[PDB]
DNA sequence: TTTTTT
């Protein structure tokens, strides 16, 4: 499974992808403590499914404007919130008008070395 | 109509399987008065409320295991005398060829009645087992060491000769041989095991026991004895603070665990257990270290209290009638 | 009515077992002559009276354990020694390759009529035991340094190869093949062990012996000999001073200790024993550093007082004589 | 690496080595090297990141110092938890606020250390 | 199934 940069919140690790449903295809470092409450903490590594459709509710990584991250994600019509998990944190509001927002898989397990 | 055909039918299969197999081979669970379970003293008191039932099951297979100096074979002869004390009739299987006749006749066992096996090999050993059980005139066989039931190929052998499972399916092969005679005859075999350590366990206790895994299948009680203290009499250690805890209980609820003291040369202090059990039920007052018993201070300290119960046997009998009433799980008839 | 149909059946079991498997397979513990514990001399009155039948007990297994330089060995040609003034025959397995000839026979030993092994592997050393045990022309067997036990595949393969625990398989095999070979032929085996840390211990004494759990289990007697100082002739370190806790007994009752002195080319200095244990049972008056015997003032200091004793035979007979009789619990005759 | 059993990120459970599973993961990337999981049953120690229902990787040894992460039976019963030793007592921190520190009185219980936490995956 | 080692 390769890993392919940091995350805003190298070498192939020999994991093997069906332990994660949905299927993981890549997984990046943990840059940030926001991921806290929720396991995700800083420097792990966290798996991506890549797909381009989702729904409410899951944990997603987005790249809002190239800029790499993961939180969950809270559509409604033209506003999406990446609410986070932490109290020192606020959640980043995607007003869905200005900013070109692209899903990029799920985030569907979590390593730690 | 249908339910008349179905209960026909069920009448008329009862009645072919009586006939082929003996009258009582087939019968209603609640009309079944040999599956009843009948209990027998263990000689410890907090044991007998640990069990449950009020002692070690009649008919059944029991396992006692623990480490060296444990107590085993003393809780065992208290059994076997607590057993004779009612007039039943017990042996004793030394596998070890480590019993001592005068030690044993101390504890209370009237070893004029007790029928003593020295068996060369596994084989002998489970066989005279079997025999006692089907003659139906023992009431209690113990096993000494299940660790010791060597088979006799490994006697006929050489040491550092490979007998893989060999004493597992001799064990395996005897509880089968041996369950249904053992209900059948009301006879309890109390197998005796020993402590070794398994290798490669990456989690949890190390701790196995000795002769494979249909002991414990086959046992409906399972005992771990421990040596948790010694009892000092200032520098001279005279007895062994030891806790039973019921690992297996098919009888009553299991995991229950007690604690006594052996004594050595007397066994287990029956009266320390009910001054404790006494005090337990507040039925005897201890203030500190004063025990009274109805206002009357009965002394201070355990042993002081032990003394004065020996000394008052009316009032020992009346607190053990009393602990036996409240603490029993489940109250034998 | 039932009850003689009880003792009917069981006539009838007693009879099965004993045609089926030997005269004396099944008997009652009662009339049961090779049951009986009989015990032979250590070599030290403290210590035979520290085990409280008088001494180590034949047809048992004995382990002996301590730390370097405590007096195992000696002990034990100082047991040989013993048995050996009485007619019996013994054997030396030694393992570890460190038995002194001379020695020996300054400490009493019959050299002539010893039978000394150097095995090879622990698999020769546990065959030649079994073969002594099974002759029955050998009453004191003693296998030194169990630690040095060595199992074949051990000797075969390289040091720093892995063989998770192989010994204690070759042990747990030997207890179970030789407990009752030793029980049958009235055979003493001796059992020298070594002392171990252990890796990782919370609590107490990490202390382990060597070979497993087997010779806990199945060892009749078990000792912790301890150097504990130097006895000197002015200043040369002439003796040791060794305490031998009793740490599990089968026999009588454990956890005492006895007090020796070893002398370096004599072995155990008997006499000093006669004079403490004559002391403690005030046939020897104690008046400070003095020492007097009915109104004679024998010497001063504990050197002295024994070199009188070795000065007169006589005296030293009737104290040893009175100080047997008062203090051996277990007097066999 | 194998899965083999259960520990208590809190009040300690008993806890058996029974093999579920065996899970494709390079032990070496663990320091040090995991020798095998248990699926984590709490939230004592979720302050770290180790979540009840995770799998912590554990590496089998005895010797461990004050401050680390270490898998510890108490009288058969396996727990997870910040060693503190002192003497004959010994105190298993939990990282949580609502959970409080259990103490082994080292005088009258068994006591085992069983591994060290070296990482956690999950699923 | 069988057994600790420092
Ligand atoms: N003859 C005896 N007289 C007095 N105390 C004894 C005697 N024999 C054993 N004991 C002690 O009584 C306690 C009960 O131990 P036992 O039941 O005899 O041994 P065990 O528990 O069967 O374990 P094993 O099989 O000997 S390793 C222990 O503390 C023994 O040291
Ligand atoms: N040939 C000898 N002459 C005199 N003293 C000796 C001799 N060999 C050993 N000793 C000492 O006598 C005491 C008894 O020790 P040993 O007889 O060697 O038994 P041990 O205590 O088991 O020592 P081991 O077997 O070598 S670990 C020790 O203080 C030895 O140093
Ligand atoms: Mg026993
Ligand atoms: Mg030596």
């Amino acid at each position: 499974l390769p890993l392919v940069g940091r995350v805003a919140a190298e070498g192939h690790y020999q994991v093997d992808p069906s332990l994660f449903k949905p299927n993981a295809d890549f997984l990046l470092r943990v840059s940030g403590m926001s991921m806290k409450d929720i396991g995700i903490m800083d420097g792990d590594l966290l798996a991506v499914h890549k797909t381009q459709d989702v729904r409410n509710g899951q944990v997603v990584v987005a790249r809002i404007d190239d800029e790499v991250t993961v939180a969950r994600l809270k559509k409604q019509g033209n506003k999406v919130e990446l609410l986070p998990e932490n109290s020192e944190f606020k959640p980043i509001v995607v007003d869905l008008r200005q900013q070109s927002f692209t899903i990029e898989g799920l985030a569907v397990g979590v390593i730690r070395n | 109509a249908i339910d008349e055909n179905k209960q026909k039918a069920l009448a008329a299969a009862l009645g072919q399987i009586e006939k082929q197999f003996g009258k009582g081979s087939i019968m209603r669970l609640g009309e079944d008065r040999s599956m009843d379970v009948e209990t027998i003293s263990t000689g410890s008191l907090s044991l007998d409320i640990a069990l449950g039932a009020g002692g070690l099951p009649m008919g059944r297979i029991v396992e006692i295991y623990g480490p060296e100096s444990s107590g085993k074979t003393t809780l065992t002869l208290q059994v076997i005398a607590a057993a004779q004390r009612e007039g039943k009739t017990c042996a004793f299987i030394d596998a070890e060829h480590a019993l001592d006749p005068i030690y044993a006749r101390k504890l209370g066992v009237d070893i004029d009645n007790l029928l003593c096996s020295q068996p060369d090999t596994g084989e002998q050993a489970l066989e005279i087992c079997d025999a006692l059980a089907r003659s139906g005139a023992v009431d209690v066989i113990v096993v000494d060491s299940v660790a010791a039931l060597t088979p006799k190929a490994e006697i006929e052998g050489e040491i550092g000769d490979s007998h893989m499972g060999l004493a597992a399916r001799m064990m395996s092969q005897a509880m089968r041989k041996l369950a249904g005679n053992l209900k059948q005859s009301n006879t309890l075999l109390i197998f005796i095991n020993q402590i070794r350590m398994k290798i490669g366990v990456m989690f949890g206790n190390p701790e196995t026991t000795t002769g494979g895994n249909a002991l414990k299948f086959y046992a409906s009680v399972r005992l771990d004895i421990r040596r948790i203290g010694a009892v000092k009499e200032g520098e001279n250690v005279v007895g062994s603070e030891t806790r039973v805890k019921v690992v297996k209980n098919k009888i009553a609820a299991p995991f229950k665990q007690a604690e006594f003291q052996i004594l050595y040369g007397e066994g287990i202090n029956f009266y320390g257990e009910l001054v404790d059990l006494g005090v337990k039920e507040k039925l005897i007052e201890k203030a500190g270290a004063w025990y009274s018993y109805k206002g009357e201070k009965i002394g201070q300290g355990k042993a002081n209290a032990t003394a004065w119960l020996k000394d008052n046997p009316e009032t020992a009998k009346e607190i053990e009638k009393k602990v036996r009433e409240l603490l029993l799980s489940n109250p034998n008839s």
